[PDB]
């Protein structure tokens, strides 16, 4: 078919981003999948004329053995928005998140049937490295659609769209949403009948060629932020009280404290309940149960996600566009960054359902060994943006 | 010769154009040199005759320097010839290896014939010329060239998998498991393969055969180390000799371990002239004496065995310093190494030992393609503690313990409950923004209350301040109360170390105590406690 053009946010010049280093297994995982994508003539060899580079990695398919090319489209991405944001933007439905169900497919093998303009290659070029550094480095661009690249599906959109039509007709309360290389199918069946219709979804699509991994929205709620419950209440615990009710001020509007920030003692002294305060109290984690009041989700503005570890398998996040104003917040629950890994995935899941876009992440970790490990246990085609922070003594707060 | 072989496509810079610079007149000198030097260059092809573009070329003691300067700068860019350089401990024994150097790479790889134009210089009394060949100076030469070689090599690399080949500029290094014998055979069938691609190379004058002097190693078929260290043992020393010093030990910390350079580099700090003399200090004085021990007697490393895994251990020397040893068979190390860096104001040494696996993780995975499994000074309970306790995620590959002092540990564990009939300690400090003037106090529950000033403080410095009062008029076990989160943080990461003087004062403090507990409350909240210290601290001076 007929390539269509594309064109980089003028003023900015393709990718030069360096390869980190692969261990063994990830690098002849990749020339076995490199070697076999040139036969096909789906990326094809190039020489150091091409200035440009992306970073590539080897996941593991969906835990299995299978290993699976990743590339790490980010810059790329950031230099073509938009045109696949604004250009060829596909809406996100805003009923997505309210569906009882949720299935997400990879149709990621569908772009490689449709060229790229070749005009655009050059600034798909990927290196894969060596180990020591005693070979030169093998040197490759796509001459179809790349997977983690976001021009992808939109211009795949087109097609996409043909192919699911007959199916849509079908079956008008199911609601698909595209987000690069991944299909969202929600329903609100009863699970057999979603599975039956997400099996009858994929029989039209092995047509063309180009359960499955369920999520349940509906039952998706906030975290509160937690007062304790107590029934003895010593000085330190009413202070870490006037504390927390503190920070909850500057955020959700009403929280009162002045009748109980009124009770030079020791903080092993307990002290007696006051009438009121017991009110106070109630009332106060009465909100702090329900959304921030006067928050709003704003498209035009980035969306943030900051995990804070809250030590034994326990991690709190939030996102938010302007600092402690929560758009939503929640938890989860054996190396660190293996459970950090998994909650980043999670809530860039949640944010791609909910909002159609990826947050910045704020990752309590240190730089160095965020990047030497989060490949090893990666498994989405997706990487989000994200930024090392050092967490303050705000984990307490636990928002 | 010139190699047969495709031409790389190059343009310049986008809205650019060719340069056009001045030709500056020369001398007869120079100008006849010139003629003789590109009319013997024109017999063989790297140039030719010309009748737009100029480039300006001179003549030095006679050879010809083009001044490429213009076109370099409106020359495309190329990707990278290396993104790193082999290191020795990641090489394989080899029984044969040999180093052929290529006649005249460059000119005998063609230019893109769409390129030439934008070469041309001239020869002034005018002679006008252009390459066909990768100039000298020129931007893509060493991309171009790289990349051309590595073509040419693919098909006799696949017919000799038997065979490894390493090309460094100029050079390129054949070794491989066969004899001598059968191996140089095989070196023969490649100089062939060259020849056929326009490519001359050595006849015997190889300058092959090990020892190899190469990137400021010596490498034998059986091992490597570094090229001889020679300390100067001068009655003084300068910046200038001090510089040149820690450079060859920390080259020398590859495989010599236990190398250390604090001392030394501690006297290199503050801007000073390079030819100014400066004392040794005693502790710079046994440093330098230390090294010239470790460096008297020869030390190897070994090639790595691609079958075997790799441990590496890392002891602790002195503070915020590291060694550390790799090896796959029980101390013939393949490298060495040292890891120092401070990373923030304030750390312990289970951070420290943290970052240096970090460092030879990364260093391993870049090296050998494989991360080690680590023999650490510390104990699983040590570890476990503070990888629990800390809000950082934190990992570490697979590790062991092994008792090599001194060991790793934490110097004091913060209460996570208020201590009963523990004294409990309300302190705050404040300061005057223009005056610098504060008065850092505290009050307890015992009626105890003391006020001191202070002269020249940050408002944080009082608030560190406060923690230090409470913590020396008080008792083995003590409660304190502050509104600082600067100063929470920073004690909270139980740091063992820090550049802040009055930092690792409270360090000592704590130290000392059996049992001490921080807590936090707002400031200005009128929080009970908080308030009466607060009202005697901001008593003026505030
Ligand atoms: C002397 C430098 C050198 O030979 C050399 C340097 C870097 C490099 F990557 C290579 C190629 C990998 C192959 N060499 C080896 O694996 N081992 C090896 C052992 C002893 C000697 Br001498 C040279 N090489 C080299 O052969």
């Amino acid at each position: 078919i007929e390539t269509v053009p594309v064109k980089l946010k003028p003023g900015m010049d393709g990718p030069k981003v360096k390869q980190w280093p692969l261990t063994e297994e990830k690098i002849k995982a990749l020339v076995e999948i490199c070697t076999e994508m040139e036969k096909e003539g789906k990326i094809s060899k190039i020489g150091p004329e091409n200035p440009y580079n992306t970073p590539v990695f080897a996941i593991k398919k969906k835990d299995s053995t299978k290993w699976r090319k990743l590339v790490d489209f980010r810059e790329l991405n950031k230099r073509t928005q938009d045109f696949w944001e604004v250009q060829l933007g596909i809406p996100h439905p805003a009923g997505l998140k309210k569906k009882k169900s949720v299935t997400v497919l990879d149709v990621g093998d569908a772009y490689f049937s449709v060229p790229l303009d070749e005009d655009f290659r050059k600034y798909t070029a990927f290196t894969i490295p060596s180990i020591n550094n005693e070979t030169p480095g093998i040197r490759y661009q796509y001459n179809v659609l790349p997977q983690g690249w976001k021009g992808s599906p939109a211009i795949f959109q087109s097609s996409m769209t043909k192919i699911l039509e007959p199916f849509k007709k079908q079956n008008p309360d199911i609601v698909i949403y595209q987000y690069m290389d991944d299909l969202y199918v929600g329903s609100d069946l009863e699970i057999g009948q979603h599975r039956t219709k997400i099996e009858e979804l994929r029989q039209h699509l092995l047509r063309w060629g180009l359960m499955g991994y369920e999520l349940h929205p509906d039952k998706w709620t906030v975290q509160p932020i937690v007062l304790p419950e107590k029934d003895s209440w010593t000085v330190n615990d009413i202070q870490k009280l006037v504390g927390k009710l503190n920070w909850a001020s500057q955020i959700y509007p009403g929280i009162k404290v002045r009748q109980l920030c009124k009770l030079t003692k020791a903080l092993t002294e307990v002290i007696p309940l006051t009438e009121e305060a017991e009110l106070e109290l109630a009332e106060n984690r009465e909100i702090l149960k329900e959304p921030v009041h006067g928050v709003y989700y704003d498209p035009s503005k980035d969306l943030i996600a900051e995990i804070q570890k809250q030590g034994q398998g326990q991690w709190t996040y939030q996102i938010y566009q302007e600092p402690f104003k929560n758009l939503k917040t929640g938890k989860y629950a054996t190396n660190d960054v293996k459970q950090l890994t998994e909650a980043v995935q999670k809530i860039t899941t949640e944010s791609i359902v909910i909002w159609g876009k990826t947050p910045k992440f704020k990752l309590p970790i240190q730089k160095e060994t965020w990047e030497t490990w989060w490949t090893e246990y990666w498994q989405a085609t997706w990487i989000p943006e994200w930024e090392f922070v050092n967490t303050p003594p705000l984990v307490k707060l636990w928002y | 010769p010139i190699s047969p072989i495709e031409t790389v496509p190059v343009k310049l810079k986008p809205g650019m154009d060719g340069p056009k610079v001045k030709q500056w007149p020369l001398t007869e000198e120079k100008i006849k040199a010139l003629v003789e030097i590109c009319t013997e260059m024109e017999k063989e092809g790297k140039i030719s005759k010309i009748g737009p573009y100029n480039t300006p070329v001179f003549a030095i003691k006679w050879r010809k320097l083009v001044d490429f300067r213009e076109l370099n700068k409106r020359t495309q860019d190329f990707w990278e010839v290396q993104l790193g350089i082999p290191h020795p401990a990641g090489l394989k024994k080899k029984k044969s290896v040999t180093v052929l150097d290529v006649g005249d790479a460059y000119f005998s790889v063609p230019l893109d014939e769409d390129f030439r134009k934008y070469t041309a210089f001239t020869i002034p009394s005018g002679i006008r010329y252009q390459y066909n060949v990768l100039p000298q100076g020129w931007k893509g030469s060493p991309a171009i060239f790289q990349s051309s070689m590595t073509k040419i090599l693919e098909p006799f690399k696949k017919q000799n998998p038997d065979i490894v080949i390493y090309q460094y500029m100029d050079d390129l290094y054949v070794g491989s498991d066969l004899e001598i014998g059968q191996h140089r055979t095989k070196i023969e069938e490649l100089r062939q393969h060259l020849l056929r691609w326009g490519l001359t190379t050595p006849d015997k004058k190889h300058q092959k055969e090990p020892p190899f002097l190469w990137m400021g190693y010596e490498l034998h078929p059986d091992k490597w180390t570094v090229q001889p260290i020679v300390l100067p043992e001068k009655d003084s020393w300068t910046v200038n000799d001090i510089q040149k010093l820690v450079g060859k030990l920390n080259w020398a910390s590859q495989i010599y371990p236990g190398i250390k350079v604090r001392q030394l580099c501690k006297l290199l700090r503050g801007t000073k002239a390079l030819t100014e003399v400066i004392p040794l200090t005693e502790e710079a004085e046994l440093e330098l004496a230390e090294n010239r021990e470790i460096l008297k007697e020869p030390v190897h490393g070994v090639y790595y065995d691609p079958s075997k895994d790799l441990i590496a251990e890392i002891q602790k020397q002195g503070q915020g310093q590291w060694t550390y040893q790799i090896y796959q068979e029980p101390f013939k190390n393949l490298k060495t190494g040292k890891y120092a860096r401070m990373r923030g104001a304030h750390t312990n040494d289970v951070k420290q030992l943290t970052e240096a696996v970090q460092k030879i993780t990364t260093e391993s995975i870049v090296i050998w393609g494989k991360t080690p499994k680590f023999k650490l000074p510390i104990q699983k309970e040590t570890w476990e503690t503070w990888w629990t306790e800390y809000w950082q995620a934190t990992w570490i590959p697979e590790w062991e313990f092994v008792n090599t002092p001194p060991l790793v540990k934490l110097w004091y564990q913060l209460e996570k409950e208020p201590i009963v009939g523990a004294e409990t300690f309300y302190v705050d400090g404040a300061a005057n923004r223009e005056t610098k003037l504060g008065k850092a106090g505290y009050v307890t529950n015992k009626g105890r209350q003391k006020v001191v000033p202070l002269t020249n403080t940050t408002n944080q410095k009082t608030q560190l301040q406060a923690i230090y009062l409470a913590l020396q008029d008080s008792g083995l076990e003590v409660n304190i109360v502050t509104d600082s989160q600067y100063a929470l943080g920073i004690i909270q990461a139980q740091p063992d170390k820090s550049e802040s003087e009055l930092v690792n004062q409270i360090i000592e403090q704590l130290i000392k105590k059996e049992k001490v507990y921080l807590a936090w409350v707002p400031a200005h909240k009128g929080i009970g406690g908080n308030e009466q210290v607060d009202k005697l601290v901001s008593a003026g001076i505030r």
